[PDB]
């Protein structure tokens, strides 16, 4: 018959991490055995490795059996370039794709290392937007730094290089107009290109069937 | 050189050139279409 000899107990909030993937690391691991001596601090800096998601280990052990684990994940806010995420402050990290994938979370998009820069503007467009009716889909920034956003709808938002929140701004003034104009034809607005001291040229679209 | 996007970026800023079927919507003040 089986029970336990060493005990692992894990807290904090953890959306991300499955329980297993501390074990495995602490199993997969050196001498397997020494187990509450091998160095509590080797045990954060194997966790932290073998796990991307993670933004703090915090390992103590309590006498005489178990091995006590605190950790706090990267709450992600958008998904970078597709294959990473980034939370409030910038950070940059991954997760299996094999893990939730059904989230709701915007996707930014940017050169290498822009992920902090493309977040600063994510916040400000996404605000003002908020402030009116509308959410952010997505959020891209070209290296020569042009701004397209596309919307809750699929209605790409092109920004051009200068001045962005003049831009949206006229997108809201004019957005009415643009739905007056969708039915009265029957399509549906594909982007509002703004590149225009003043100006906004609209391309429609069929809509689905 | 910016290639095809900053040749577009150009023409639709200093020239107000729009793409075959987009309607342009002008803001000297007040909203307007083609009309
Ligand atoms: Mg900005
Ligand atoms: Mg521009």
């Amino acid at each position: 018959q089986r029970l336990p000899l060493s005990k692992l107990v894990l807290t904090g909030e953890r959306h991300y991490t499955r329980n297993d993937d501390i074990r495995q690391s602490i199993l997969a691991l050196g001498e397997p055995g020494t187990f509450m001596t091998q160095d509590v601090n080797i045990i954060q800096t194997q966790i932290e490795q073998r796990l991307p998601w993670i933004k703090q280990v915090s390992v103590r052990k309590q006498w005489p059996d178990e091995l006590k684990i605190h950790l706090v994940e990267y709450v992600p806010i958008a998904r970078w370039n597709d294959q990473h995420m980034v939370d409030a402050e910038g950070n940059t990290f991954s997760v299996p794709p094999e893990r939730t994938s059904k989230q709701v979370l915007p996707m930014l998009y940017g050169p290498e290392g822009s992920a902090n820069e493309v977040l600063q503007g994510y916040r400000e467009m996404g605000q003002m937007l908020a402030k009116d009716r509308f959410t952010l889909k997505e959020a891209a920034m070209t290296a020569r730094r042009s701004w397209q956003l596309t919307l809750n709808n699929d209605i790409k938002l092109n920004l051009g290089r200068g001045d962005t929140m003049k831009r949206l701004a006229r997108f809201v003034e004019l957005y009415p107009v643009l739905q007056q104009q969708a039915q009265t034809d029957g399509k549906r607005i594909s982007y509002v290109d703004l590149r225009y001291d003043s100006g906004a040229a609209v391309g429609w679209a069929p809509l689905p069937p | 050189n910016g290639g095809q996007e900053a040749l577009e970026e150009r023409a639709r800023n200093e020239l107000s050139m729009t793409r075959p079927g987009e309607t342009f919507y002008r803001l000297v003040p007040d909203a307007s279409k083609r009309a």
